[PDB]
């Protein structure tokens, strides 16, 4: 279906094998099929059809809502009320928009385990080296803010990070 | 409960959806990793002048 | 013969007279904080040619 | 369950008691019946053995060993019959017991329902209205002043009197009331 | 908000003005309507509250404790209805309006902007309850009862005045939105302990926190049903709320300085779950159920994660609606035997089958059932305090143990087993009872579809 | 779409259909039971064809149709794995259902609330379902508490049993025990992994450390009643003998194991857990075919039985061969469910009698029950070609031909033939012999239903081993390589129980008399363990809970501290300021006193 994109969510090429009956018996799954597609699948396809008749015939959009990009925290002063809000605002809405990020590598993950069967640990090594990569940046970003959490102490925390890896980098460069 | 069933999505899940397909879909065309463990680029932060 | 009755069901309206005065004074309220209105960096909008105000 | 019980059990009670309580344990462990005879006939042999000493010392002490021989050697998992206190159908059918005074709570529509039963239910409670003040006479009249030393009730002595305290154990509900 | 409070003190002029056979049926349903009107408030956003005035605003945290306290009480006017039928039309409405003053109290304490508008109302809510305990209950300990609960919260929260106007005067504001925006830490100094814990055991007192909560099990046994009701749903649940809105002050001296309380609360629900195990009192053993839930609200408060958080706020609703159930229920059998032993009535499901199922229904909601709130509260802090500390997990399961244990205890000794041969005068269900079981169970039920409703902000 | 998703989904929602109409007049009449059963028996057959695609393309999915709530990063849905064990498991479970509801017809007949019991054999079905099919933890969570709460309702059916209620709250608090654990695996998975799926748990556990797989053993000790938690299924034999057939027999008691079979690729990692498993299915096997030995009601018997067969899937568990436990429940739910439905057949035909030394020769007089009951000794013993013989004995030679523990291997040997022990002696004082019963004969049974709902199982139990055995594909690598003399060691091991235990039996009819040994003693007071287990730590904890919780730091220490001694402090201060007499002499002099310490304290230093 082209209800998402298909990018977003990859697929492999979906083979199949043919039907090489080798014995002379009847397949019971064949007419088993033959009678659900005659029997339930037609009249839902049926029903289906006049439903998609009916929306037809009234049609209208929703739009997705689109965001300006306003200054963050690190643009507004110390006790500046209302940049700190807008910011604050800011923080929140890209927090949730990495947490989805993280969900649709999880269904990607969780799709490939099932998907590939008895060789998955080997057939999906990208979606884990995918996960691992974005769990880690996302841990790196919200791990311990705890309750309480905001703009401010995601930026105390980055900046604590950068001393620890400037710091490091200064002791590194000494060798 | 039928009033409660059908509120409007102001908790803005299905645009956060939208959004991160959409940051997804360019960050993955273009070799981007997804993510960067710095939500503030360090271009606008002042750290202190040295570690000592 | 209104007596019999109204002089009884003029406490059951009680109620919904106060949620009406209730949102009245929601609105009139909310008219005091318009100073931001149309003002804010992600909101900021051009307004339409026949509109005054974009919330009121 | 249905008599009044004594201050205290005498020696034959005792001895009787044990003697059947041996047999039903010898029972358990002698499942067939022919064994269970020749064993029980060997049980009866032992209890006559010494039924006609006169020394009540010596036989409390013959009772106080054979009942510590009974208990080493009693059956960890005696037969015990279905209903009986320990039986796997003991209370079965204590949940399906509706105490009588529970119709008088019902809708006058349940009651349209079988009107000969609940004209018979209330001639049942004319009766038990009119015997009251008599039972109660009866009862004051018949028992010594320092109070009653015995659980046992007496009987109606007259020809227009119902024996005293009846109505309760009259009307108990069943033993399988569905 | 005004929409949802002006309806509330309407509703005295028509409890005032009402004839006296029809007090009730107004009552009743204009609380009902007004319920349906605060069922709006549901709609909340992603990101901030919705800030109606400078006065007055709500969050996804208020918004279901509003919704609760709406809903309850229709609840109580239908169960206070039965043993308040030989009062005087007088004394009929001073009840009423005690009851209404209380709605009004808590509805403006949930959306109160600032925190000395929310003490005072928090405080203020004190006189309707001690009121109702005092006079329209039924023994004599109400006294005492009342006494217990009027001292241990003002000599918990009159600190709590001292710290706030304190804090004031430092940061200049006590509004939430601009304390929120402007917090700043705490030094490691004994003031700062001390202003810490003034700030804290205003609520603890209320939750209760072990070894305060001796005031519970007096005040919510000797109250009427209504007070017990109200004492039981809401009032606890003030207690989590103002824990939650104000460690957003206190971090980071919490970290350290709620390792006493975290052991307090971590000790008492395994002490008040055995102390339900032997009760004599049906009315104590439901009272000291609410104490053995809310240690995990504290202790979810105390370990400041997201995950806590949500957990807390189901884990209140879910356990305002079961207790609330469940003293409903014990007061319809006390209205029959006059009497709170539990072994006096015992096999009431062949006399009253639909109340035997209620109580089942009940006890099954107690003891946390799949897929239940009250499950998913109690999942949701168990994980919280496991990732605090690994070993937090004994004692988790031994609560939930000990839970089902005692529920399960007071299913069986109320409902199972012969019926006392001597009490012949109890009489089948009423409509009234049924329609209150049936009012305090559907909800519960119908909250697990939607149980992000119930989860609070940080969802 | 292909049929296989929406059958799978169907055969589960057509079993809810009679729960909606419980408040139609459908359940106010006597047809009720014959629709519950004729539902039951249509989700069979209905259920019937996924698994035909499976055995044709061992076709697979997952079906997550409904989104609950989203937590953070977290996502919970109502998600179903409909692979090998479910598709395999849902048509047995439904064979069994439906057997067991065709009984229940003819031994619930004068039951005033057939109606309620059927209701609540379906909703246990429904929760079992629930937890079979669950893809995400919180699901198979809610079907693990689900077949619980319906255990507790079923064996408590007669609430006026004082000894019923008290079997529902040991069995509610021996499967909290292993909830604890269940909990535990719960928040470790989910902290660590940051899923409650199945697909992301085994994707980012290659090497699993302990915790997790602890709680699940934990749990699934507790619900399968290994030899820590075993009590509560003996006990649960207090309700009527269609819940102990269909719950405590086949369906509900195998849900640990399941639950151990389907964490597999965790356990395949570890060992320390492997072990443990091994040595606590072992002890277990051991311990309940002891017990069963010196057992006189049949359906104590059976239930030991049932508990050392789930000690065998434990083991089976512990020698990393799942699929081999799988199959062994497959085959176990035949006939032991068909063993139940005898025993409740003798049990009702001789007046509600469940006493073997009160029964007699029923070789003649209940010709298609002791058929029935042979051929089902004759499965559960291992007998060659019947349905226990495709998954027994071949667990038998992989514990063989395995890196064993040599002390599990021996009891599960001992176990193996005390099996044909115990199975001996349920024929032998039950079917053989003269009778012993009261004179007046009641022994009746052709009934239709019986008949045909014991015969259907039958048929099972003769063929079902074959027919599965030879039609699933093979996960598993053969012992083809064997040494005659350990290739039949099973067959050898029930022989000598046979035959030891029909000398020790035939013994009984001479006519000597002996008085018990120790080791009888030990052996039918089920070790002493109900003896000790359920009188001092209850005892401790109930008298700690009121005289330590309740009297000394509730009602004492507690009162002493805060509100006693405060009140005590404003009475005394009060008294003392309230205690002046009046006279002008002394508070006259009082206040010379305080205005001279005004002067030095506060003037002389401002
Ligand atoms: C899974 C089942 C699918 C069912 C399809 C839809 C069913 C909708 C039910 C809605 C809730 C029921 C209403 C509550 C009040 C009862 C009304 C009443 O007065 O009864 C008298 C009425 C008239 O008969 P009567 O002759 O007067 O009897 C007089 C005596 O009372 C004698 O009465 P009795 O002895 O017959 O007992 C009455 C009955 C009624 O008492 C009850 O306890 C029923 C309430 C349920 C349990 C309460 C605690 C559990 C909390 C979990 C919350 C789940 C919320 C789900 C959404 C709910 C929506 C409202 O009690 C029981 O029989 C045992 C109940 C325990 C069942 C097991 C529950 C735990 C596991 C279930 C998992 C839940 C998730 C399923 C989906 C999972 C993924 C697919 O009898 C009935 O109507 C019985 C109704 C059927 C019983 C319901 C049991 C299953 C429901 C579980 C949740 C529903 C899930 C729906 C989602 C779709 C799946
Ligand atoms: C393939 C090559 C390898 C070959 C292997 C071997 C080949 C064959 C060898 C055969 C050896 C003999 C097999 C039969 C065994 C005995 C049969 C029997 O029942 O005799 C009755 C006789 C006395 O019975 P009674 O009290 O007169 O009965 C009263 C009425 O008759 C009551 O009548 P009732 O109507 O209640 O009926 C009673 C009922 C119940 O009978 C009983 O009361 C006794 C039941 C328990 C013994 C059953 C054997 C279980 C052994 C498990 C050992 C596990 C380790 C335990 C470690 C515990 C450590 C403390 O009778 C039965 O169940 C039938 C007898 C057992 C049937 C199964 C026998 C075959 C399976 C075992 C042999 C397996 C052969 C193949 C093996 C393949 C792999 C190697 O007791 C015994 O002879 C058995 C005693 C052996 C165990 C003693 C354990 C020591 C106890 C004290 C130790 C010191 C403690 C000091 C204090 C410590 C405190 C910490
Ligand atoms: C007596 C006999 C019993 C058995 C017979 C029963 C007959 C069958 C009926 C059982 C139905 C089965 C339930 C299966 C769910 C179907 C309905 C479901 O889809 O709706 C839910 C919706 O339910 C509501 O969300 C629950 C409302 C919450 C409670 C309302 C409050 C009522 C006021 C009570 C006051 C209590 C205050 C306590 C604090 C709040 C799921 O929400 P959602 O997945 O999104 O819907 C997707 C589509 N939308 C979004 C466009 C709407
Ligand atoms: C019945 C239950 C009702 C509820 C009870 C609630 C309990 C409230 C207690 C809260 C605990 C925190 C209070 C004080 C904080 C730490 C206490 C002390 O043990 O810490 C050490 C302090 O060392 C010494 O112990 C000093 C404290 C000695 C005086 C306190 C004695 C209290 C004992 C009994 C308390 C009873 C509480 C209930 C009153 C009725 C740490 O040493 P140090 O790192 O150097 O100092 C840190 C503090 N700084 C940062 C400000 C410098
Ligand atoms: C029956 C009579 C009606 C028959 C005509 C309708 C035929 C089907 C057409 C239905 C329309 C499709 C539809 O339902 O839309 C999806 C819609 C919800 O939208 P979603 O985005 O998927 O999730 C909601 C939150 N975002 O689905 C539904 O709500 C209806 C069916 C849902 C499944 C049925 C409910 C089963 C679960 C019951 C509750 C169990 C407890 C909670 C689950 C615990 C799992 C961890
Ligand atoms: C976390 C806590 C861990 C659990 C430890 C012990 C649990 C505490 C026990 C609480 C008991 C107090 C209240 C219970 C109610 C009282 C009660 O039920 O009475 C006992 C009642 C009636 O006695 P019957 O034997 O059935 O007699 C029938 C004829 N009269 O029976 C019971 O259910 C008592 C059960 C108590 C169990 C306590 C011991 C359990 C310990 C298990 C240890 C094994 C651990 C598992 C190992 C797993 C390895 C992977
Ligand atoms: C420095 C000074 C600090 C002062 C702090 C005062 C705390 C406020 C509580 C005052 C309670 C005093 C109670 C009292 O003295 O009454 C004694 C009274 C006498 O009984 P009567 O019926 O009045 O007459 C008997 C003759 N027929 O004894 C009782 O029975 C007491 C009954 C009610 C007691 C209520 C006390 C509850 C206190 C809870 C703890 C909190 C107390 C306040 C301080 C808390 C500590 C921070
Ligand atoms: C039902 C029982 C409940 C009783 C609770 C009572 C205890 C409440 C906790 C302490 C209450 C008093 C705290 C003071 C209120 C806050 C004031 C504040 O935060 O400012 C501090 C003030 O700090 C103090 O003055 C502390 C005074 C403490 C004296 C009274 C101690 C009372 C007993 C303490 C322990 C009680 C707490 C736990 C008890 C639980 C119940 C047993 C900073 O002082 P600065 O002027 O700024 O100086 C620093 C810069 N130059």
């Amino acid at each position: 279906p082209d209800s998402w994109d298909k990018d977003v969510y990859p697929e492999p090429p979906r083979r199949t094998p043919a039907p090489a009956p080798q014995t002379s018996l009847p397949n019971p799954v064949t007419y088993l099929t033959k009678i659900f597609d005659l029997l339930v699948d037609r009249p839902v396809t049926l029903a289906r059809e006049f439903i998609e008749q009916q929306h037809a015939k009234n049609r209208y959009y929703y739009y997705h809502r689109e965001f300006r990009r306003v200054p963050d925290i690190t643009e507004c002063e110390e006790k500046d009320i209302l940049c700190m809000f807008e910011a604050e605002m800011q923080w929140r809405r890209d927090y949730k928009v990495d947490q989805e990020i993280v969900n649709i590598i999880q269904e990607r993950l969780k799709a490939c385990q099932q998907r590939e069967g008895e060789s998955y640990r080997q057939n999906c090594a990208k979606e884990l080296e995918q996960f691992t990569q974005v769990s880690k940046a996302f841990q790196d970003r919200y791990s311990d803010l705890g309750a309480h959490y905001s703009a401010r102490k995601c930026l105390a925390k980055q900046k604590q990070r950068m001393l620890a890896e400037r710091k490091a980098a200064k002791e590194a460069a000494a060798a | 409960s039928t009033f409660v069933a059908y509120l409007p999505d102001y908790r803005m899940q299905e645009w956060a959806r939208r959004e991160a397909e959409r940051l997804v879909k360019y960050r993955e065309a273009n070799g981007l990793p997804l993510m960067e463990s710095n939500c503030f680029d360090p271009n606008k932060i002042q750290l202190p002048e040295d570690e000592d | 013969n209104v007596l019999q009755i109204v002089r009884d069901h003029w406490v059951h309206i009680l109620v919904p007279v106060g949620f009406v005065f209730g949102c009245y004074l929601d609105r009139r309220s909310d008219e005091k904080l318009t100073a931001f209105r149309n003002k804010s960096l992600l909101f900021k909008r051009e307004l339409r040619p026949n509109e005054e105000v974009t919330w009121k | 369950a249905f008599s009044a019980p004594a201050a205290y059990l005498t020696h034959q009670q005792k001895v009787l008691r044990l003697y059947k309580r041996a047999l039903r344990h010898l029972e358990s462990w002698c499942v067939h019946r022919d064994k269970y005879r020749y064993f029980a006939c060997l049980m009866r042999a032992r209890f006559d053995e010494h039924k006609n000493e006169k020394d009540m010392v010596k036989a409390t002490q013959l009772l106080r060993q054979a009942e510590e021989e009974f208990w080493y050697g009693q059956h960890p998992q005696p037969y015990i019959f279905p209903e009986s206190p320990g039986g796997t159908s003991y209370e079965r059918y204590e949940c399906y017991k509706v105490p009588e005074w529970c119709l008088d709570d019902w809708h006058p529509s349940e009651k349209a329902m079988y009107p000969d039963y609940f004209a018979k239910r209330e001639q049942w409670k004319r009766l038990r209205r009119e015997s009251w003040e008599r039972e109660v006479k009866q009862l004051q009249e018949e028992t010594p002043p320092g109070g009653p030393r015995t659980e046992a009730l007496p009987p109606a002595r007259k020809e227009g009197d119902l024996p005293p305290l009846w109505w309760h154990i009259v009307t108990r509900p069943r033993e399988r009331p569905m | 908000m005004l929409k949802i409070i002006i309806p509330t003190t309407m509703l005295l002029p028509m409890t005032w003005m009402s004839k006296h056979n029809m007090i009730w049926i107004n009552a009743t349903v204009h609380s009902l309507l007004i319920s349906l009107i605060s069922l709006s408030l549901l709609n909340q956003l992603g990101e901030n509250s919705l800030n109606f005035s400078l006065t007055f605003f709500s969050d996804s945290l208020s918004a279901p404790l509003l919704v609760l306290t709406t809903w309850l009480l229709p609840l109580m006017l239908m169960a206070s209805q039965s043993h308040l039928s030989k009062e005087t039309t007088t004394r009929k409405k001073l009840y009423i309006t005690m009851l209404i003053l209380l709605q009004l109290f808590l509805i403006m304490t949930f959306t109160a902007t600032e925190l000395i508008l929310f003490y005072i109302l928090f405080e203020a809510t004190l006189v309707p309850t001690l009121i109702i305990i005092t006079r329209w209950g039924n023994q004599t300990e109400r006294l005492n009862a009342g006494l217990y609960f009027l001292f241990y919260t003002l000599a918990g929260s009159l600190p709590l005045l001292v710290a706030l106007v304190y804090i004031q005067n430092t940061t200049g504001s006590l509004n939430f939105l601009i304390i929120h925006y402007w917090s700043h830490p705490l030094s490691n100094s004994w003031s700062n302990i001390f202003m810490w814990l003034a700030c804290i055991m205003a609520f603890m007192v209320k939750m209760p926190l072990y070894g305060l909560h001796l005031w519970l099990p007096k005040a919510h046994v000797e109250a009427p049903i209504a007070g017990s009701m109200v004492l039981a749903a809401v009032l606890l649940k003030l207690g989590g709320y103002g824990m939650m809105r104000i460690t957003t002050i206190l971090n980071p001296l919490t970290n350290y300085m709620a390792y006493p309380f975290l052991m307090l609360s971590m000790w008492g629900m395994i002490m008040t779950s055995s102390i339900c195990l032997r009760q004599t009192d049906l009315k104590s053993l439901i009272a000291y159920s609410s104490v053995s839930h809310m240690a995990l609200v504290i202790v979810a408060i105390m370990i400041q994660t997201p995950w806590s958080f949500m957990g807390a706020t189901a884990l209140m609703i879910a356990h305002g609606l079961t207790s609330s159930m469940l003293f409903c229920l014990a007061n319809t059998n006390y209205e029959r035997v006059h009497s709170r032993t539990m072994i006096l009535a015992r096999g009431l499901q062949t006399l009253l089958p639909l109340m035997a199922t209620w109580w089942l229904v009940a006890s099954l909601t107690n003891l946390a059932l799949p897929p239940s709130i009250n499950l998913i509260g109690e999942l949701f802090i168990i994980t919280a305090s496991f990732s605090w500390s690994n070993i937090t997990i004994i004692l988790m399961g031994m609560n939930m143990m000990i839970t089902a244990l005692y529920s399960l205890y007071m299913l069986i000794t109320t409902q199972r087993g012969k019926y006392t041969h001597h009490i012949n005068n109890i009489k089948p269900s009423f409509t009234r009872e049924n329609a209150l079981m049936a009012l305090h169970i559907l909800p519960l039920l119908l909250l697990t579809l939607n149980p992000k409703m119930i989860l609070g902000p940080l969802y | 779409m292909n049929p296989f998703a929406s059958l799978t989904l169907t055969t589960l929602t057509i079993l809810t259909i009679p729960i909606m109409m419980s408040n139609s007049n459908i359940y106010k009449t006597n047809l009720y039971p014959n629709y519950v059963k004729t539902t039951v028996s249509y989700a069979f057959t209905l259920s019937l064809v996924p698994l035909l695609m499976f055995m044709h393309t061992g076709q697979e999915m997952i079906i997550s149709n409904w989104h609950w709530m989203t937590l953070q990063t977290v996502e919970l849905s109502l998600s179903f794995k409909m692979d090998y064990f479910s598709v395999m498991f849902i048509p047995v479970a439904l064979f069994v259902t439906w057997s067991i509801m065709e009984f229940s017809m003819w031994y619930m007949h004068s039951d005033p609330f057939i109606n309620r019991f059927f209701k609540y054999l379906l909703l246990f079905l429904i929760t079992m379902m629930i937890l079979v099919t669950a893809n995400n933890l919180f699901q198979l969570f809610i079907g693990w508490e689900g077949v619980g709460i319906m255990s507790f309702l079923l064996i408590g059916w007669w609430h006026g049993r004082t000894d019923a209620n008290t079997a529902a709250l040991q069995a509610i608090l021996y499967n909290r025990i292993g909830d604890i654990g269940f909990v535990l695996s719960m928040a470790w998975f989910l902290t660590h992994s940051n899923a409650w799926d199945l697909q992301q748990i085994f994707m980012l556990n290659n090497e699993c450390p302990n915790m997790p797989l602890i709680g699940l053993l934990l749990a699934a000790a507790g619900k399968s009643a290994q030899f820590g938690l075993h009590p509560w299924l003996p006990s649960a034999m207090e309700g009527p003998t269609p819940v102990s057939a269909l719950l405590h027999s086949s369906t509900m008691v195998v849900a640990g194991v399941f639950l151990l079979i389907r964490f597999y690729p965790l356990m395949e990692t570890n060992k320390l857990v492997q072990t443990m498993t091994l040595c606590l299915g072992a002890i277990t096997t051991l311990f309940t075919a002891l017990c069963a030995i010196t057992q006189n009601d049949i359906k104590k018997i059976v239930a030991f039985s049932t508990s050392s067969q789930l000690g065998l899937m434990m083991v089976t568990i512990g020698i990393n061969q799942p699929h081999l436990a799988f199959l062994h429940i497959c085959m176990h739910a035949f006939f032991k469910a068909m063993l139940f439905m005898c025993s409740g057949s003798i049990i009702h035909s001789l007046n509600d009698e469940q006493d073997i030394r009160k029964m007699g020769g029923l070789y003649k007089a209940m010709p298609f029950t002791t058929t029935a009951l042979i051929i089902g000794s004759l499965a559960l013993t291992g007998m060659p070609y019947l349905t226990g013989f495709y998954s027994k004995d071949l667990i038998i030679e992989a514990v063989n031909m395995s890196y064993t523990n040599a002390w599990a291997l021996l009891m599960t040997l001992i176990a193996t033939s005390l099996t044909a022990a115990y199975s001996t002696r349920i024929i032998f004082f039950a079917f053989l012999g003269k009778p012993r019963f009261p004179p007046l004969v009641l022994i009746n049974e052709n009934n239709p239903l019986l008949i045909n709902s014991i015969k259907r199982l039958l048929i099972g139990s003769i063929f079902a081993g074959f027919i599965i055995s030879n039609n699933i594909p093979p996960m598993t690598v053969p012992n083809t390589t064997m040494p005659l003399y350990m290739k039949m060691t099973a067959l050898i091991v029930t022989i000598m129980g046979f035959m030891l235990a029909l000398e020790l039996n035939n013994t009984t009819y001479y006519l000597k008399f002996k008085y018990p040994s120790q080791t009888y003693k030990f052996s039918n007071m089920l070790g002493y363990y109900p003896s000790i287990m359920h009188r001092l730590p209850t005892y401790h904890n109930l008298s700690m809970s009121q005289k330590s919780a309740s009297s000394l730091l509730d009602l004492i220490w507690l009162e002493t501290i805060l509100p006693k001694t405060t009140s005590f402090i404003q009475m005394k201060m009060s008294i003392m300021v309230s205690n002046q007499k009046g006279l002008i002499k002394l508070y006259f002099l009082s206040f010379l006193i305080t205005i001279m310490i005004s002067m030095t304290l506060f003037n002389y230093h401002e």
